[PDB]
């Protein structure tokens, strides 16, 4: 009832405590020693189980000091003596870090819930709708500011200045977003019929008209020559190989100019496509698609390897059931019908490249796709 | 019905939250309407909008010194190598629409965030703000200062340049490796190898975009809540005490004006970047170690740093197959300087011995011991800023650049001394122009006596005046005086009309009258207020 | 001195307002309104003033969006039409959006300081030193903490939480620094007589026992042969060429495997060497080192670029008087001496690059620096 | 491969898919087409920096 | 903060030319080279990414 001017001197610990507690509304319930009898030796276990587990703790920060200082780290290539050591270099450093840090937890956890005294404190919860007093003193403050102010009474100041907020704020985010709106139907790639937006062209692109463009398998050869024109004879019945846009332009990467250019084929997400050899026997069970009933060179059959669902590649190849899978989403598509869509999300066939054999029996595209090859979007299918 | 829509709203916080209390006082807050209050929240602003620019610029920026041929739009290089840094830079510059003046308005906010932090620090200091509530305010805000400049140095720094190339260079690669016990391990530690080093740029992208301004950020709010807990300082004045704080409110008037003064620094800064070219990288060719130019300088908050080491008399130590390269001195130089600026007021407090709990600013007048010290610090300063600007200082003012090296040399130690002189004299000087304004007034024109030829200036007394023409001399009370009629109720009633065209006479004789009673009651309110509060 | 449980009902706002200044202690004196006289016309110019600077702002806003979105930006060649308004597309989105966001701070700063109502409140400051009461309750609060946890009584856990502690904080620091922390004196670049640490070699360390190091010049051609043998009629009396350590292995820039020993070679940061060519009727004036009497091939002197003080190049060079000037923090060194600092912060000369010409008359360096050539470190002059 | 697949699918083959905007927030996302230049700097910049933050 | 001292964000092609063996010369985005780094070149660099994950 009265601050306590002077008797704050004659209070005691616990006195005060409680007189802290009544201040915030917080009253100790139930706060005793977790050791009331003393010279037990159960107390003095606790006491050692508490400081074993944080000497363990330390013991294991210890640990993970030397180990880091001292161990045979450093990526060791397979095979070589040492290796194991390394192989659990890293395991063994979070082992030590975390027995560390986990074991002083641990004696933390312990110390409070062995040593530190048990409370039951209950709390005044003044929670919502703040005293009526505060409430309309809030209220008048606010109000007399913008009242006072004189707004709502200066139409025009209020009017302008909405006027102002709003042009300014509109240029200044027109000004942040700008640099990133870039219109994707620009056109940029150049083409035999000019110039193109990205996504109607590819890498099968023909270029200039005329344009050889070689079905080149990628042999992952470490820079040099990673594309190499392909043969007919090298696709096997039931066999499925990853083909692209190769020129005679783009040659072996073994120049600087070069290997920029094979960058850009191994890059070009539209540029990947599957050359399937259908099986003869399986012949006969081929379906064409309107438009593309002469895209197959013989028994050779090439579709974009870039699902026409979310764009994934559908590197995924059955044969014996001639099934393109895709495994993003576990869609199929029947390689021997129009690479259409039987199973998964996809809805739309692959995209069948026009492929034939140039001078010198190379395979090269009889032609760019007929229909964008990536997957769909708002502008596609007109 | 926006009246009862806010009302919904107000019901519907204070009934989910409790604020009212706590609304209502920081709503009541007052601080001090002295302009120079404003010079802090500069720097806020500009670091702010440094923020608003700086993530703009994040997504536009690649980091790294991958090698590549710009092949983009800027012809002048085109088909050079170059980081991919700087393609990016160079992309932003002519690329990205706006992109040239958000990075120009970007580093202008830099320059601005530097000379404001510096200004500050200025005021803080002649004040003696930091005095004793507030030291670690001043400790916490040097630490700030720091902050500030190697962040600006890791920004321009950022977009491999060869002027920010040479800099690097130059600090981070000679001074780093020439510090003694660990210079080279702290040098490899920093590049990941010898200086050219392919993890530089992308670790002083992590330092520049988030480390360093993180703990700008955090530093700051400490700064803004002991700032705002502990409440500002004041200037002496008629109704100003140790134990309050005069001035406005924080909603109705501080807050507008505080938000206009943020519009206004941004229109400034707005302007900067439009108008004022900044750091034309494109003609700064990409960094290579082999290529220089002439200028070779850091932005003006680094360039002491720079000057220092021009201006140091190139010694060295040599000892037991070891070498001390003259560059150490810097470092060691700046740890002073930061050494003796973060530990500065206890410095005056050991001195002075004058620990007591100061809330009213003193003026630098008042103090001219330490507005000396200060003066003499900031001569230091300008001497090497401007050491660090001999080349093109020797360039166009025609000084042969041995002369302004020496100069500048001799000056590191003979200027802060005379600017230390004169300043101490000239904050004296000033004391004694208010003692003979309070023991006379003020000034104003003369009058040939009656019966001789005497000539008085016709003074103006401020306070009681005796019996006879002279005042009872007023005793200094730490706040300004005034110094002329001028400032007094004096030639003060232009036509209230307009710039071209009168008002009718009544009305302006209504507005005047209104005005001169609300003077009135200004000043009455503020005499009862003081006279309550003493006795 | 009663919490006006009803009265809030009937007081105005003005009371509420100094109702809570004194919950607060915060006095306002002198609230007054800016245009105590109504209906006067000055009243009504300056609304019109403040309103008209924000609809400058407004407007200024507007032409930022327009300007913006519409304006000849990108980067015009020089000399072609259309580049005077290019120079000013920047300076315009500055100058607009600087402009209304300005004009809209002005028009903020007039309306605060003619129409919001003036005000000279004075806040009760209690800095400093707590009631007495919380200062016992806050203290008493944090001892009851201490001492009821019972440590400082368990000296066993008092040590063994301190010794965890600090193992696992080494540990964790340790983890943290020490994958930046690396041996600056690691042999790791090779050299005729075993690999060396990074410092102690440049490009002109030989590799191999006669090594043939050519000072190539650094012809600026875009990316193909840019480092071109030499000889030594091409520099003449009083020039100066900055050379580097080119290899027949380094050969032009047009292969990938090229074009990065190359790039090596430019970024080599002492790779860089300044190669001058005394004028005769000076060679008089030239002195020179111990042990580099003869790195001087007649005329012709190679010091390196790099500057002894901080590493900077030390491009400048001044004939008629044989200063090699480094800008950084305008350092001279004498090049007719041994290339030694006769101004400015460096204190340690060039060092000198061994030279002579081969066969074919082409100039090579005839060996290493006999010292380090970057700016000095600790482990120097040993 | 297996972060740039979940790209490729995610970012590029949803956001192409939005049928007013979807193509123009792919190219403002990749500054292009989805194997553009300026992709992983801007998811640093967005999960180091901005959405940490 | 620890992994943004030792990653570069960028696609800029590279030969690995690093530690691990089976990614040895092979192109890859400067930001997969640092990942690699990281996993292997750095002290803990596996261990700190690692625990971030
Ligand atoms: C970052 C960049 C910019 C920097 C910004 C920083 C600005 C700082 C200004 C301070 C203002 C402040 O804290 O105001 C809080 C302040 C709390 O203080 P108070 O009200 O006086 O309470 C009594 C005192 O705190 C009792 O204290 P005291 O005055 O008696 O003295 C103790 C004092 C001692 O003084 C100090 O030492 C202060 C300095 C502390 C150092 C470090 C602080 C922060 C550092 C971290 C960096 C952050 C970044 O300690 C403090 O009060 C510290 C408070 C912590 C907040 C720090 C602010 C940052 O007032 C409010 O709470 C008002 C706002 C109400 C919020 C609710 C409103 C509506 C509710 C709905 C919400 C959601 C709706 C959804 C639907
Ligand atoms: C290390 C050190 C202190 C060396 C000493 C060299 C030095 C600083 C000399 C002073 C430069 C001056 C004032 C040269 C004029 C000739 C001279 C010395 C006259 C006697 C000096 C004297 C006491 C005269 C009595 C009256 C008086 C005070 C005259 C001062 C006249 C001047 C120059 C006043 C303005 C002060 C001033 C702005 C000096 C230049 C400072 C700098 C760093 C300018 C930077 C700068 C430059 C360098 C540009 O080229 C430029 C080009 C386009 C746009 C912007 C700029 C720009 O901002
Ligand atoms: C091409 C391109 C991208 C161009 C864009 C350029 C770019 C990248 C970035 C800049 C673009 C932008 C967004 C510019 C505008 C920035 C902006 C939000 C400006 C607002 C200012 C404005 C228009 C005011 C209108 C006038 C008006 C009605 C003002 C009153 C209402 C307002 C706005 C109040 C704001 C108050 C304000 C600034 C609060 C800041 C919050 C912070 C961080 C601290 C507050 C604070 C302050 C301000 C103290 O001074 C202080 C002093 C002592 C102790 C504590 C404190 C304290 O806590
Ligand atoms: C309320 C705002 C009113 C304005 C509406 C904004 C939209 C109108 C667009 C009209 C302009 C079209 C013709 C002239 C212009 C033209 O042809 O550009 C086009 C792209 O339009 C641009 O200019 C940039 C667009 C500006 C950003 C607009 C952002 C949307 C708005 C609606 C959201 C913020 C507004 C506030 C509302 C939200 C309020 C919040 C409460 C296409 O790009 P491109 O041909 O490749 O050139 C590229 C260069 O633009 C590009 O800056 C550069 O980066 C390169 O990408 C370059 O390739
Ligand atoms: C109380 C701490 C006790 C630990 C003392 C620390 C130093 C002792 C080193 C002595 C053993 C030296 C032989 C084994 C070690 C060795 O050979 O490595 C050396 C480098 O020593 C290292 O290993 C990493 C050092 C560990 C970080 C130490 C940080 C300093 C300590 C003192 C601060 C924290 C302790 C708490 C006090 C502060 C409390 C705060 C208040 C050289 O590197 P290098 O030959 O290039 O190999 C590189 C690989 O190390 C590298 O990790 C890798 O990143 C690669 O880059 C690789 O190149
Ligand atoms: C990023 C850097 C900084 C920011 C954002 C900043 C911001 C501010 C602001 C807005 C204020 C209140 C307004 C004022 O009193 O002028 C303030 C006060 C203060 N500043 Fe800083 N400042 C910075 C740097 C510094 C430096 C370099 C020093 C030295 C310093 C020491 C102080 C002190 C002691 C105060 C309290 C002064 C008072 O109570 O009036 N700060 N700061
Ligand atoms: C905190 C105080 C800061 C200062 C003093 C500062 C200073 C600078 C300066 C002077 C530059 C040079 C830019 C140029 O010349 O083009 C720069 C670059 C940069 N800043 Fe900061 N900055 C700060 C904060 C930030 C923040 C918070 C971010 C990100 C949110 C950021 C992001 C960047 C980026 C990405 C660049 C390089 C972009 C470019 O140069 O094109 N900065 N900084
Ligand atoms: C806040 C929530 C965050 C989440 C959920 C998160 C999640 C992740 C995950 C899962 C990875 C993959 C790492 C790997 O596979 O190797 C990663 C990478 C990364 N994170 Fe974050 N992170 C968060 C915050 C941060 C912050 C604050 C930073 C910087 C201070 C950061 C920096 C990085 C960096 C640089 C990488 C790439 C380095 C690497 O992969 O080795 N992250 N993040
Ligand atoms: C960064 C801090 C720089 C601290 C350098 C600590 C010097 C350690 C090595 C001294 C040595 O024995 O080496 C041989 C030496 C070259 O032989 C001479 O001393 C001849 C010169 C005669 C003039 C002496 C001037 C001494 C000045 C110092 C007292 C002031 C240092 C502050
Ligand atoms: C060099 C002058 C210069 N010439 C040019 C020419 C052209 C251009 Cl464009 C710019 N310049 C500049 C330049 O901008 N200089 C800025 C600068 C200076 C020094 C440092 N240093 C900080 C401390 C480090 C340090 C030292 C000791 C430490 O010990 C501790 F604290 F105990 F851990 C820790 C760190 C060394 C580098 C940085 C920037
Ligand atoms: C696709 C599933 C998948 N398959 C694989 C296969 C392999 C691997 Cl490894 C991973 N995956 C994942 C995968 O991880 N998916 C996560 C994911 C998915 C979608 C988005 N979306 C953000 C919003 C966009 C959006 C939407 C509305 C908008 O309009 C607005 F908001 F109004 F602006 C704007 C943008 C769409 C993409 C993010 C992460
Ligand atoms: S990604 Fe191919 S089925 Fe969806
Ligand atoms: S960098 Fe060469 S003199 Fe200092």
């Amino acid at each position: 009832g009265q601050p306590t001017d002077a008797e704050l001197a004659e209070m005691s610990r616990e006195e005060l405590v409680k007189l802290g507690g009544k201040i915030d509304g917080v009253e100790t319930i139930f706060k005793e020693p977790r050791w009331p009898v003393p010279g037990t030796k159960a107390e003095k276990r606790t006491e050692r189980l508490v400081a074993y587990w944080l000497m363990l703790g330390g013991l294991s920060g210890l640990a993970l000091l030397l180990v880091f200082l001292f161990w045979p780290w450093e990526y060791q290539p397979f095979g070589s003596e040492g290796e194991f050591l390394y192989s659990l270099a890293t395991p063994l450093y979070g082992l030590t870090f975390g027995l560390s840090i986990l074991s002083i937890g641990i004696g933390a956890v312990l110390f409070q819930k062995k040593f530190i005294p048990e409370e039951i404190s209950v709390q005044d919860r003044h929670d919502g709708r703040s005293p009526e007093v505060h409430r309309k003193t809030v209220a008048a403050n606010l109000t007399d500011a913008l009242e006072g102010s004189t707004l709502k009474r200066r139409k025009v100041i209020g009017l302008s200045l909405g006027i102002g907020l709003g042009a300014f704020g509109a240029g200044t985010l027109v000004a942040f977003i700008g640099g990133l709106i870039k219109n994707p139907w620009k056109p940029v790639v150049p083409t035999a019929e000019g110039k193109k937006a990205v996504l109607w062209t590819s890498g099968w692109t023909p270029r200039f008209k005329g344009e050889t463009i070689y079905l080149a398998r990628a042999t992952g050869r470490p820079g040099e020559s990673p594309f190499v024109k392909m043969r007919p004879e090298d696709i096997d019945a039931g066999g499925m190989e990853t083909v692209f846009p190769w020129r005679e332009s783009d040659g072996d990467g073994t120049t600087v100019e070069s290997e920029h250019k094979l960058t850009e084929i191994a890059m070009g997400v539209r540029n990947p496509v599957m050359l399937i050899r259908i099986k003869p026997a399986d012949m006969h069970r081929v379906i064409k698609r309107k438009g593309q009933e002469s895209f197959n060179f013989g028994e050779l059959f090439a579709y974009t390897k870039v699902c026409s669902h979310l764009g994934c590649p559908s590197s995924l190849y059955e044969q014996q059931t001639y099934r393109i899978l895709c495994p993003c989403h576990q869609s199929q598509f029947d390689a021997l019908e129009f690479a259409k869509p039987i199973f998964g999300p996809a809805a739309r066939a692959l995209a069948q490249l026009p492929i034939t054999i140039d001078e010198d029996g190379y395979l090269v595209a009889n032609g760019d796709f007929v229909e964008p090859v990536g997957p769909a979007f708002w502008e596609r299918k007109s | 019905d926006f009246a009862k829509l806010a009302a919904a709203q107000g019901d519907a916080i204070d009934s989910r939250y409790h604020p009212s209390a706590a609304v209502r006082r920081q709503l009541n807050k007052v601080f001090p309407t002295h302009w120079s209050f404003l010079l802090g929240e500069i720097a806020l602003y500009s670091f702010i909008i440094l923020l608003l620019t700086g993530v703009w610029l994040t997504l536009f920026f690649d980091p790294s010194m991958a090698h590549v041929t710009y092949d983009g739009v800027y012809q002048p290089l085109r088909g050079v190598q170059m980081s991919r840094a700087y393609e990016t830079a160079l992309d932003i510059s002519f690329e990205v629409r706006g992109g040239l003046f958000v990075r120009q308005v970007h580093h202008w906010a830099a320059l601005m965030f530097a000379a404001s932090i510096m200004v500050h620090l200025a005021r803080i200091f002649f004040t003696g703000a930091f005095r004793r509530p507030r030291e670690a305010n001043w400790v916490i805000g040097s630490l700030l200062l720091i902050l500030a400049m190697f962040e600006g140095f890791f920004g321009y720094s950022l977009p491999d340049d060869l002027l920010s190339g040479t800099g690097i260079r130059a600090a981070l690669s000679g001074i780093t490796m020439g510090i003694p016990v660990i210079g080279t391990w702290m040098h490899w530690a920093l590049f990941g190898g010898d200086f050219p080093g392919e993890i530089l740029i992308p670790r002083l992208y992590a330092l520049h975009i988030l480390l360093i301004p993180g703990i700008i950020l955090a530093l700051i709010g400490a700064h803004l809540a002991l700032v705002w807990f502990q409440k500002h300082t004041q200037f002496p004045g008629p109704g100003r005490t140790e134990t309050n704080v005069v001035g406005v409110r924080v909603m109705p008037v501080f807050a507008v004006k505080s938000g206009a003064f943020f519009a206004m620094i941004t229109g400034v800064l707005g302007l900067m970047g439009g108008l004022l070219t900044i750091n034309p990288i494109w003609n700064l060719g990409p960094y290579k170690p082999s290529q220089v130019s002439a200028g070779s300088q850091p932005d003006f908050y680094m360039m002491w740093t720079d000057g220092l080491i021009r201006l140091w008399p190139a010694w060295e130590f040599y000892p037991f197959g070891h070498t001390i390269p003259q560059g150490v001195w810097v470092a060691v130089g700046m740890g002073l300087v930061f050494a003796l600026l973060i530990a500065y007021p206890f410095i005056e407090k050991k001195v002075t011995g004058d620990d007591a709990h100061h809330n009213l600013l003193q003026r630098p007048r008042d103090v001219p011991v330490r507005t000396a010290i200060g003066s003499m610090a900031i001569a230091l300063y300008l001497l090497l800023t401007f050491a660090c600007m001999n080349d093109i200082i020797a360039l166009k003012f025609h000084i042969s650049l041995n002369a302004t090296t020496w100069i500048g040399r001799i000056g590191m130690v003979v200027l802060p001394a005379i600017v230390y002189f004169v300043a101490y004299r000239w904050a004296i000087s000033l004391q004694r122009s208010d003692r003979e304004v309070l023991e006379h007034g003020v000034e104003t024109g003369i009058i040939k006596r009656l019966p001789h030829g005497a000539y008085v200036e016709l003074h103006q007394p401020l306070g009681p005046v005796d019996e006879h023409g002279h005042p009872i001399p007023l005793e200094y009370a730490g706040a300004p005086l005034p110094k002329r009629m001028n400032k007094l109720g004096s030639g003060g009633a232009p036509g209230t009309g307009s710039f071209l065209f009168p008002d009718p006479a009544v009305e302006h004789e209504a507005l005047t009258e209104a005005a001169h009673a609300s003077e009135h009651k200004s000043l009455t309110a503020l005499k009862e207020h003081q006279d309550r509060i003493h006795g």
